[PDB]
């Protein structure tokens, strides 16, 4: 079987312009394990991004947490970009503090 | 439902391309990795050693040293007759469970291409009925070595029970800790003309059990929708609880959070429309 990834983006703390936070992208429910995940700042790849060791759920589907420190600003846009074989184009989910 | 399990993720992409990962997990929490470069078990926490001696760990390192390579190599060589087609993936999870402070069961299951394929039960490998003939063939090959199946059985029914009890005891201060959440309110995507979505974020709690509801005074708002409990890098959890409402009925709404760590003082936040 093949399973398409679910992608969820969130901050660790309430957004506050100019104060340091953590941006998270949780990618779950996918198969096979091969996946490309990037955090973006203004559409552009963020360089030092950490991730958990690959694991899988009881249904055999895989999951990963990607995260980095970041400082929310009025102007700056943050997002998670995912490519997987189940997707025809890379999926981008934006961080929005009020959505 | 407290369990410990070792996972194997083996990916076979090409003729000459492949990856093999082994790790240990106390439910959601990683406690171990296998380091193939150094051929050793990496303890992620000081208490990951459980109550096992250095000598028992060496022996277990040898077992994983030999078994990881023989299993990887074995699947690559049997792939042709088993009709495993590139690219493919094999997953294994093995371990034991606890119900009410007593080891309730041990398990060992293998998946091919994300689906149940074979399992080890009662000292032999058994095919998953819908996996078809290739699963029966795979078990025919795995059941040809009683010696090796007895080692496997000893590890599931003697080593693992002993280990998990020792691991939960040694890790007791980490696993019995209480961390208080913080919460905040925001808007969510609008359901349509004249309506809003209200969102209560609950972040940084441990352990996992939590209660969150939108309220009008003492009246629980049954339209409250809980999202998935999502992890953070520091080991705590995050949850969103949403509520859809007509614009004119957003007044007097609040979010109430109850957690084990709060010592009876619930977090209460009020939605401000002024
Ligand atoms: C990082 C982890 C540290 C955790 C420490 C805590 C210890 C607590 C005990 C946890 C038990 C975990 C579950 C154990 C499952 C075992 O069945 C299982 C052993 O299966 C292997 O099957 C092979 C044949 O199919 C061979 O018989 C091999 O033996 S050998 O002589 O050829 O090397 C045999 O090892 N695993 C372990 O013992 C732990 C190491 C696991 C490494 C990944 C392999 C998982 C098994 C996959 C199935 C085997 C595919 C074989 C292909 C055909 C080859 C003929
Ligand atoms: C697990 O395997 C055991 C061992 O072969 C089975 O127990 C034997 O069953 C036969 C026939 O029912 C009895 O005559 C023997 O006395 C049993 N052996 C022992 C050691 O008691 C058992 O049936 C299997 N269980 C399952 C559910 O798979
Ligand atoms: C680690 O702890 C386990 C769990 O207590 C120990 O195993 C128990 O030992 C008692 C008496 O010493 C036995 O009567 C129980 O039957 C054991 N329970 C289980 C689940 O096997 C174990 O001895 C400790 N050390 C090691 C090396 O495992
Ligand atoms: C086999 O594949 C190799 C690795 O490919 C890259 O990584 C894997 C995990 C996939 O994500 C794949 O899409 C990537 O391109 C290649 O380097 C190699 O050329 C391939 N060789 C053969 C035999 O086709
Ligand atoms: C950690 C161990 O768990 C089990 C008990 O039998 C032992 O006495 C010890 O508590």
């Amino acid at each position: 079987i093949q399973r398409t990834p679910k992608i969820q983006v969130y901050s660790r703390h309430p957004a506050e312009n100019g104060k340091s936070n953590f941006l998270n992208c949780y990618v779950s429910g996918f198969h096979p394990s091969d996946i490309e995940v990037d955090l973006l700042k203004n559409g552009e790849r963020i360089e030092k991004v950490e991730h958990s060791d690959l694991s899988f759920s009881k249904d055999w589907s895989f999951y990963l947490l990607y995260y980095t420190e970041f400082t929310p600003t009025e102007k700056d846009e943050y997002a998670c970009r995912v490519n997987h074989v189940t997707l025809s184009q890379p999926k981008i989910v934006k961080w929005d503090r009020d959505m | 439902p407290l369990s410990f399990h070792v996972i194997w993720i083996a990916s076979f992409y090409n003729h000459s391309w492949k990856q093999n990962l082994v790790s240990g997990w106390l439910s959601d929490l990683q406690t171990h990795t296998w380091d193939s470069n150094s051929s050793t078990i990496v303890f992620l926490w000081p208490w990951s050693r459980g109550n096992f001696s250095n000598e028992e760990w060496k022996e277990l390192e040898t077992l994983f040293r030999i078994r990881t390579i023989r299993s990887f190599e074995g699947i690559r060589r049997y792939a042709h007759e088993l009709q495993f087609e590139y690219p493919f993936e094999i997953q294994v999870t093995g371990g034991c469970e606890l119900h009410s402070g007593k080891v309730s069961g041990s398990f060992l299951q293998l998946a091919y291409q994300g689906s149940d394929f074979v399992s080890f039960q009662n000292n032999s490998w058994l095919p998953y009925p819908v996996a078809g003939n290739m699963a029966k063939h795979f078990c025919k090959v795995l059941n040809q070595n009683q010696h090796e199946n007895d080692i496997t059985h000893n590890l599931l029914s003697d080593t693992c029970p002993r280990f998990i009890l020792g691991l939960l005891d040694a890790g007791k201060a980490h696993l019995q800790r209480q961390v208080k959440p913080e919460a905040w309110l925001s808007h969510g995507p609008s359901p349509g003309p004249g309506h809003l979505q209200l969102v209560c974020h609950v972040s940084g709690f441990y352990p996992k059990p939590v209660w969150v509801m939108w309220m009008r005074g003492e009246q629980e708002q049954q339209g409250t929708q809980r999202g998935d409990i999502l992890p953070s890098a520091d080991g705590t959890w995050y949850l969103r609880a949403t509520l859809e409402v007509a614009a004119g009925e957003a007044a007097d709404l609040s979010c109430r959070v109850k957690h084990s760590s709060l010592e009876g003082q619930d977090i209460v936040l009020y939605w401000h429309h002024h």
